[PDB]
C-alpha cells in the first residue's frame, strides 16, 4: 500500500458527506504494534507524523508565529510532542505549552493547571491539543458527545485564533465533541488524520486549515462522529513507520505569511479568498500576554 | 553558607552503581549535523544522537534551582549531540563534559582546536 509511505491517512472526503449512525469502533489491526526505530518515544515519532502531513496544507506561517499546545505534559514528566514542535516550527516562533499535571518542557513558557484556568490577551496562529481523559472510554454507557476541556477547546478557537490560522486537536472513538466538529465547517478546509505508527489505535487529529471565523458548510457533530468511526471500521491502516526515516525535508518552512490588524467590517471576499490560500494571517501583532487562575480556598 | 549539590549527589548515585535517569526524549533526524554540543535544532552526525535539552538537564528534570545567578538554563529549549556510546545516560555526560567556547563541539569528543 503507497499508504504506507505516507506519514498517516486522511479522512477521504466521500466518507464526509455520509450520514451514518454512530457504531462500535472495532478496527482489524487493533493490537498490532510498528516497529519504531530504536530508542524513540511513540508520542516523537505520533508528532513528527503529524508535523511531517501539516507540512502538506496550506498553513499561514508569518514571521514571530504564535503557537499553543495544550496536553502536552506525560506521566514520564516530560514533553516529547513540545520537543517535535520545537524541532519542526521556525526559528523565533513563540512555542507555549500546558498541562493538568507538572512537566519539564523546552517551550518558551509552560503553564501548569486545568485548560480552564488559562487566559491568553492575544491571538494565535496555531493550537495543538492532545489533551486526553482515559475515564471517556466507557463501553458500559452510550457514547455521548464529551465535554470538559472541549468546551474550553471551542470557546478558545472561536475567540483566540487568529483567522488564517489552523488547529490540531486530538479525538478518539470515546474522546469527542459535537460542537468541535461543527467548528470544522469555519475553516477552509479539514479532515481527521490518522498517523501511521498508531493506525491500531481509535485516535484521530481533527485539522482545521486555515479558520474563515463564519460557517462555510453546516456540519452535524453527531452524523460526523459516525462517518469518522464508519470509515476507520471499513478502511484498514497498515501500521508504518517509514515516513520517519527521512526527516531530510521535516522543518516546516517560514512562509513570511503577512499580519493585518484589520477590523471586521472590512473583511471582503477578496480577503476571505487570501485566508483559504494561507496567504494571510488576522490579529493584533501586540506583545503576547498569558496568565493561570489561582484559586484561593483556606 | 549551605546549598544542595545535586550535580555530586547524582555522580555519587552513578558510582554506586545506580541506575540513570530515563525518559531523555530522543528526536529523529537524518544525523547528517554539525556535530556541535548544543544547538538550536538537531544537529547530530553518524557518531551521536539528538535530545531534547529539557529532559537531559539535571536541575530541570529534579526541579531545583539552576546553579546560574539569574537562574537562567542552558539546554531548555536547546538540543544537545551525545556520543552514541553515552546515549545511555545523556543527563550523567552533560554534568560530567564541557562544552568548547571556541568551535561548540563537546572537549574530546569532536574539539579538535588543540592540534
Ligand atoms: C495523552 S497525554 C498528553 C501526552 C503529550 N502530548 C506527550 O507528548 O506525551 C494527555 C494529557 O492531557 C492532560 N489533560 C487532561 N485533561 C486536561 C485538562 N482539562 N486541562 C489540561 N490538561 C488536561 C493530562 O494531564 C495528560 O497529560
Ligand atoms: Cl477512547
Ligand atoms: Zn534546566
Ligand atoms: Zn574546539
Amino acid at each position: 500500500s503507497s499508504q504506507a509511505w505516507q506519514p498517516g491517512v486522511a479522512m477521504p472526503n466521500l466518507y464526509k458527506m455520509q450520514r451514518m449512525l454512530l457504531e462500535k469502533c472495532d478496527l482489524q489491526n487493533y493490537g498490532d504494534s510498528a516497529t519504531l526505530p530504536k530508542g524513540i518515544m511513540m508520542n516523537v515519532a505520533k508528532y513528527t507524523q503529524l508535523c511531517q502531513y501539516l507540512n502538506t496544507l496550506t498553513l499561514a506561517v508569518p514571521y514571530n508565529m504564535r503557537v499553543i499546545h495544550f496536553g502536552a505534559g506525560s506521566d514520564k514528566g516530560v514533553a516529547p510532542g513540545t520537543a517535535v514542535l520545537r524541532q519542526w516550527l521556525p526559528t523565533g516562533t513563540l512555542l507555549v505549552d500546558s498541562d493538568l499535571n507538572d512537566f519539564v518542557s523546552d517551550a518558551d513558557s509552560t503553564l501548569i493547571g486545568d485548560c480552564a484556568t488559562v487566559h491568553t490577551a492575544n491571538k494565535w496562529d496555531l493550537i495543538i491539543s492532545d489533551m486526553y481523559d482515559p475515564k471517556t472510554k466507557n463501553v458500559t454507557k452510550e457514547n455521548d458527545s464529551k465535554e470538559g476541556f472541549f468546551t474550553y477547546i471551542c470557546g478558545f478557537i472561536q475567540q483566540k485564533l487568529a483567522l488564517g490560522g489552523s488547529v490540531a486537536i486530538k479525538i478518539t472513538e470515546h474522546s469527542w465533541n459535537a460542537d468541535l466538529y461543527k467548528l470544522m465547517g469555519h475553516f477552509a478546509w479539514w479532515t481527521a488524520f490518522v498517523t501511521n505508527v498508531n493506525a491500531s489505535s481509535s485516535e484521530a487529529f481533527l485539522i482545521g486549515c486555515n479558520y474563515l471565523g463564519k460557517p462555510r458548510e453546516q456540519i452535524d457533530g453527531y452524523v460526523m462522529h459516525a462517518n469518522y468511526i464508519f470509515w476507520r471500521n471499513t478502511n484498514p491502516i497498515q501500521l508504518s513507520s517509514y515516513s520517519l526515516f527521512d526527516m531530510s525535508k521535516f522543518p516546516l518552512k517560514l512562509r513570511g505569511t503577512a499580519v493585518m490588524s484589520l477590523k471586521e467590517g472590512q473583511i471582503n471576499d477578496m480577503i476571505l479568498s487570501l485566508l483559504s490560500k494561507g496567504r494571510l494571517i488576522i490579529r493584533e501583532n501586540n506583545r503576547v500576554v498569558i496568565s493561570s487562575d489561582v484559586l484561593v480556598n483556606n | 553558607a549551605f546549598a544542595v549539590d545535586a550535580a555530586k549527589a547524582y555522580k555519587d548515585y552513578l558510582a554506586s552503581g545506580g541506575q540513570p535517569i530515563t525518559n531523555c526524549v530522543k528526536m529523529l533526524c537524518t544525523h547528517t549535523g554539525t556535530g556541535q554540543a548544543i544547538t538550536v535544532t538537531p544537529e547530530a552526525n553518524m557518531d551521536q544522537e539528538s535530545f531534547g535539552g529539557a529532559s537531559c538537564c539535571l536541575y530541570c528534570r529534579c526541579h531545583i534551582d539552576h546553579p546560574n545567578p539569574k537562574g537562567f538554563c542552558d539546554l531548555k529549549g536547546k538540543y544537545v549531540q551525545i556520543p552514541t556510546t553515552c546515549a545511555n545516560d545523556p543527563v550523567g555526560f552533560t554534568l560530567k563534559n564541557t562544552v568548547c567556547t571556541v568551535c561548540g563541539m563537546w572537549k574530546g569528543y569532536g574539539c579538535s582546536c588543540d592540534q
